[PDB]
């Protein structure tokens, strides 16, 4: 099993009272995961993807990860594990405009201290899987609304990471281009078997998984 | 009453968010420091030129004639040609001399003149500075002198003591002879700011008379001027009265250089000023287009409405001017508090660093006065709002070519 | 101040 | 393409916008210390040429540092030529310098009393009008007064005068009686400066202080206008440390202490432009919050994050610094080359500039510290903020 | 009667090294009192048509004109002083002033016309009060409910009595309790004031409260 998970309880100050919000959320993620992981208003869809990936540590809990626990560890060894096998795809219009596609899916090979000899190879050969081959020295600020969204997703599938935490990749454009880009995330795990979940705020968008959870406020709705 | 862009934009300055709360303190001590340093640093030249007229101006005498070498013999019929000039307030006879002081082998060279106690009240103030109760004793037979401050400071004597000086030799031909010493009282010491307090004496004109062997004779005649700036052309004409030429000389080869020097700082800390409020007013655009682009989804707003191309450029000229003005004001209303007590503030710092600066050897002054005006602080109210005209009025250009299709509206 | 020239005039 | 992650995530942040106006928002902290550098330099190399101007006409002609004995006169055969080794020293000549007083048919003035020796090399040689070098012979008791020193005399070449010593005199049971001798003059000499009025020359042989043997030596230095730390050094034995500051030791020093005004007054220049910074870098973090916590995602430790806005306070001090150091240079020097562009002074009488290489270090080195000091609040600002909270 | 034109109206945009064109062959009858109920979809030409007729936006080839008046052939100060009285502008996006209050946002309009300032707080307070409002009049807008947030913009492009209101779905960015009351409130408009509406939605549920509607695709008119 790649991914543990069990009593997760995190504790945030609030004003002046302490409520837990995450109440014993439990999941079992393996090597390639097919996940449905489905939520609702206020059950938890943008929290506890920082737990998982660094960002955030739980008072009340630890983060195991197949014998190197991410909730006990550093914050200069945090930001080493976000670069190998961890993934994060935001919606938020999480792109510098200052660069261009080229330079936006190098960054995270920048920071990992990449030579330059395969930097320009591996940056190229994402934007050919994904196709966006002729927007490939464009910058983010005049591209469409469809385009914006697979530079996001080609950012985090640069280093081949074994946990992708995605987050609502349908949810600024229309359904014309929604079987693209779910078309487009379902060549991932069939060429280097990396394992991601989906995250959509209704129960239609997200019948391409088999394992449909639903975890409200911690509590397991299956 | 309040305007359309003034009286609506109160609310607009009322932003809050992250790390802005200490802009403002930054952005108003920012343009403080050309605002509060100007009123100080204008209003002590202002001061040193209130001093100038009051411990120099009015203790020496301006115009002085002299002849080539000889006593004035015709020095009685020589006075009326002085008086009814359009221009001469009074005048009075006076003999310079070059004496040294020998009273424990110290080095000093003082120039007594013989000036007239019953007539140097009418061109000037010579003895308003004396610390004595009175100045009445200078009477004809008592051979008195009073000396300043600093041929005391050297000498290391008092009030009461006989002093003894060197006479000049007095010679009719030209010939060496022994060396002419007397030992005199001192009636005095007299202190103006220790610059001229230690090569300046004096002398009653009934006792130098006694000391050359001399009559009625004097060797220079003084004056008093209406006016002090136009001290070369009326001390032209009144020196061929009597022969065809003589000595002639004024107070501009000598303190001429203190009015020269009072105008060159005002004519360099004043451009210098302006290059402080010049980098104080780009903290001004710093914040004026980072208010545009924040701001972007207002401005499309107003002009759904019908607001004008000239409505929209005069928003954020006005709205740079409230951080500007609040900014320009509170250097104004702590600018008073250092000028007009800047007497406790100079002699706090002397007495900690250790040495004292400002010193009374070959300065102007002993203090650093300072005689704060209200028409200088108008003209920095001005200067600090024209140089934030220019930072306010090139982001709003920019602002008003905001079209409202291009954004999401 | 420390420009000083001293020259006088007959 | 840059190997180095620190540098690349701000070579496009410099400069962002397309139009003319965008540009130059970015670029105004630059400005600020430019114009506050070349405000610096400028104004002070007036000052360092009023201050070298006024070297060259008082300290350049009186003995700077004499180094004369403890116990009254010096001995030349105890402490010759050839056995001093002080640093700074390039010639050693002998000389008596004594506070004497003058005496003459007219009036009576004072004046210190010079011991040169004719034999040797004078700096006051162009200064005779037609009177030679040689002619101050022992026993004869000639004597150079000054131009403006026999104005207020009235002594003309071929006079005879009195010169008196209070100082050195000897003793005597009935009182104090100074010694006094006659002296006959050759001519003056003019220099157009101050010290011509109270300096004369004769010669080194003499016997009016005691005894035959001289005081001290004269030294040139090769900055005369600093002696505190040419004081402290090896001294030799049986000799003390007499500088110039017993005599115009306040009036050298008065033009240091303006300079030292008039470098915090246009300090304030770059004070401002220090708080241009904050300015300028903290509100950048305030409108990228969709690129600050992007990084972490994506593997940078907060340790590295603090110093990608550490070069954009420093690109406004290093480059600002070395342009402001190369126009305040050229106006310095190219002011009265062709035309007066700050105008046309009263007197018009050659005004000096004197630019000193090692003042420019010291100002640049300034503004290049004073512009990263006030970066690392903006800096702290944006890494202690958690990467959580700033994208929801 | 007639009162606005709308002949071709081809929007030619230009693109980095490229034109494309999105709005080609538009053609309606807007009528001086008639309401009209226009209904798009996603690609369909919507909100920035608006803009043309509203005169945001300026095209490329083609005048449309508004009784005699040009729209696109008009000058840049004379653009905004025909959005001032006769035009409105409704949208979801809550398009108001946040650092005023609620009764400022309503007299916002009033303002910049430079009306007398006894007329600019009267006709305030009984435009608020036939919508619902008045009862939280001196609030600010961002402490208000959320159907509370679109009734008062209803307010707020109706003071000037236009004869064109151009709305944009006012639905949706509330409840549903308080979204058939708003389309109510601009019908009493026409019927009292007589001001006529458009509502541009992008379903036909919220078309048939209105009146005839026209099908539009990619700029062709299909009904
Ligand atoms: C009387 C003066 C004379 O000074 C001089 O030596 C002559 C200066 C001549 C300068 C000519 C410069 C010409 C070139 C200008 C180039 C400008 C370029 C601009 C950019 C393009 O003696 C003095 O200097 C004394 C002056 C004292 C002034 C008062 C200083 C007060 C300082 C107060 C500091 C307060 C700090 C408070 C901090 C909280
Ligand atoms: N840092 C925080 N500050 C304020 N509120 C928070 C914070 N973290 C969690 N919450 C509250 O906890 C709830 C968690 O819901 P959330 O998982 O964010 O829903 P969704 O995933 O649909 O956005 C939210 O409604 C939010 O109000
Ligand atoms: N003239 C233009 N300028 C800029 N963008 C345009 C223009 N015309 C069309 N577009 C783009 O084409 C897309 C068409 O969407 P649109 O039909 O306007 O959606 P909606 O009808 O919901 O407003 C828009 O997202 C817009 O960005
Ligand atoms: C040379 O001109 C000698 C006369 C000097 C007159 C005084 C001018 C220099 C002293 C200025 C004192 C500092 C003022 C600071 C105000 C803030
Ligand atoms: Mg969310
Ligand atoms: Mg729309």
């Amino acid at each position: 099993i790649l991914l543990q998970c069990d009593n997760l309880c995190k504790r945030y100050q609030e004003g002046s009272v302490q409520t837990d919000v995450l109440h014993n959320v439990s999941f079992s993620v393996g090597e390639g995961e097919m996940m449905a992981i489905v939520g609702s208003s206020g059950s938890g869809k943008s929290t506890l993807l920082h737990l998982l990936g660094g960002l955030d540590t739980p008072t009340s809990g630890d983060v195991i990860f197949n014998g190197q626990p991410m909730s006990k560890l550093s914050s200069a060894a945090k930001a080493e594990l976000r670069n190998q096998k961890l993934g994060f795809i935001y919606q938020f219009h999480h792109l510098l405009p200052d660069f261009t596609a080229l330079e936006n899916v190098a960054m995270p090979l920048l920071i990992g201290k990449k030579k330059p000899a395969e930097i320009n190879s591996r940056a190229l050969e994402m934007l050919k899987a994904v196709g966006l081959d002729h927007r490939a020295n464009h910058r983010p600020s005049e591209l469409s609304g469809g385009e914006r969204q697979r530079v996001a997703i080609a950012r985090a599938l640069v280093n081949n990471p074994r946990l992708v935490l995605a987050d609502e990749p349908t949810g600024n454009l229309d359904a014309r281009n929604a079987d693209s880009i779910f078309q487009l995330l379902g060549e991932l795990n069939r060429l280097q078997g990396t394992a991601f979940l989906v995250v959509t705020h209704d129960l239609q968008l997200a019948k391409r998984m088999s394992r449909q959870l639903e975890m409200r406020d911690g509590r397991l709705t299956a | 009453p309040l305007s359309l862009l003034i009286g609506l934009r109160f609310s607009r300055g009322r932003r809050r968010g992250g790390m802005v709360s200490l802009i403002s303190v930054i952005s108003t001590i920012g343009i403080a420091l050309g605002v509060a340093v100007l009123i100080v640093g204008l209003s002590a030249m202002n001061g040193f030129e209130r001093e100038l007229n009051n411990r120099i101006l009015a203790v020496v005498p301006h115009g002085e004639i002299e002849a080539v070498d000889q006593p004035w013999t015709n020095w009685q019929e020589a006075l009326d040609h002085v008086q009814k000039v359009p221009g001469i307030a009074a005048a009075a006879p006076y003999i310079n001399f070059t004496g040294l002081v020998e009273s424990g082998a110290n080095l000093r060279a003082i120039q007594v003149k013989g000036v007239n106690p019953q007539q140097e009240q009418r061109l000037s103030a010579l003895p308003s500075f004396v610390q004595g109760d009175a100045w009445r004793n200078f009477k004809a037979g008592e051979q008195q002198i009073i000396i300043g401050k600093g041929v005391a400071d050297a000498l290391k004597v008092k009030q009461g003591d006989w002093v003894s000086i060197m006479i000049p030799n007095s010679n009719p031909e030209h010939k060496l002879m022994q060396p002419k010493r007397v030992r005199l009282h001192v009636a005095g010491i007299l202190q103006l700011s220790g610059q001229l307090d230690h090569s300046f004496a004096m002398i009653p004109l009934a006792d130098a008379q006694q000391y050359l062997d001399m009559g009625s004779s004097v060797s220079g005649i003084a004056l008093k001027m209406t006016d002090v700036f136009n001290a070369n052309k009326l001390v032209r004409d009144a020196g061929e009265v009597t022969n065809s030429y003589v000595y002639i000389k004024s107070w501009i080869g000598t303190y001429g250089y203190m009015y020269r020097d009072i105008q060159m700082i005002r004519a360099i800390m004043y451009l210098a000023m302006v290059l402080v409020i010049g980098v104080a007013c780009f903290n001004i655009v710093s914040t004026l287009v980072m208010a545009v682009k924040d701001k972007s989804g207002d401005i499309a707003v107003l002009r759904t409405l019908g607001a004008k191309d000239g409505l929209i450029r005069a928003i954020f000229v006005w709205y740079g001017l409230l951080a500007g003005l609040f900014g320009s004001l509170c250097g104004v209303i702590i600018g008073v508090v250092v000028s007009l007590q800047l007497t406790p503030i100079i002699e706090w710092i002397e007495k900690l660093i250790g040495h004292q600066f400002l010193s009374s050897d070959i300065y102007f002054i002993d203090f650093l006065p300072s005689e704060l005006h209200w028409l200088d602080v108008f003209y920095v109210l001005v200067t600090a709002l024209l140089l934030s005209l220019l930072a306010s009025w090139y982001p709003a250009r920019r602002a008003s070519n905001i079209d409202p299709a291009r954004v999401l509206s | 101040c420390s420009s000083n020239a001293k020259i006088d005039q007959l | 393409y840059q190997p180095v992650a620190l540098f690349i995530g701000l070579r496009y942040m410099r400069g962002r916008a397309a139009d003319r106006f965008g540009r130059f928002v970015s670029w105004l902290s630059t400005i600020g210390i430019t114009l506050g550098v070349m405000a610096l330099v400028t104004v002070l190399s007036v000052m360092n040429g009023f201050e070298r101007e006024l070297q060259n006409n008082i300290l350049g002609l009186m003995p700077q540092a004499i180094l004369s004995s403890e116990h009254g006169s010096l001995n030349p055969q105890q402490l010759p030529e050839t056995a001093v080794k002080l640093d700074g020293v390039n010639r050693v000549a002998p000389i008596t310098t004594g506070d004497v007083v003058l005496q003459s048919a007219r009036s009576v003035a004072v004046g210190v009393m010079l011991g040169i020796d004719p034999a040797q090399k004078d700096p006051l040689t162009p200064y005779l009008v037609n009177v030679k070098q040689t002619d101050l012979e022992p026993g004869k008791y000639n004597v150079i007064l000054g131009e403006q020193l026999a104005s207020q005399l009235g002594v003309n070449r071929g006079d005879q005068i009195r010169v008196m010593v209070p100082s050195a005199s000897q003793f005597t049971p009935m009182g104090r009686i100074p010694s006094q001798r006659l002296f006959n003059v050759i001519g003056t000499f003019a220099a157009n400066s101050e010290v011509d009025g109270y300096e004369m020359l004769v010669n080194i042989e003499d016997a009016s202080r005691l005894m035959g043997n001289i005081t001290g030596w004269r030294l040139w230095l090769d900055e005369p206008l600093k002696v505190d730390s040419l004081s402290q050094q090896k001294l030799p034995e049986g000799s003390k440390w007499q500088d110039w500051r017993d005599r115009k030791g306040e009036l050298f020093q008065a033009v240091r202490m303006e300079k030292n005004m008039m470098g915090l007054l246009l300090s304030l220049i770059v004070a401002v432009a220090a708080f241009n910074i904050i300015t300028s870098l903290g509100l950048m973090v305030m409108e990228k919050q969709g690129e600050v916590a992007i990084l972490q995602t994506q593997g940078l430790t907060p340790r590295q994050i603090m110093m990608v806005f550490m070069v954009q306070g420093a690109s406004a001090g290093i480059i600002g610094a070395i342009l402001g150091a190369a126009l305040g240079a050229l106006l310095a020097s190219q002011l009265n080359n062709l035309m007066p562009i700050i105008g046309v002074l009263l007197d018009g009488a050659a005004l000096p500039v004197a630019i000193e290489p090692l003042q420019v270090i010291v100002i640049a080195l300034v503004a290049m510290a004073i512009a990263l000091l006030s970066t690392l609040y903006p800096s702290w600002r944006a890494a202690a903020t958690q990467p959580a909270e700033a994208l929801r």
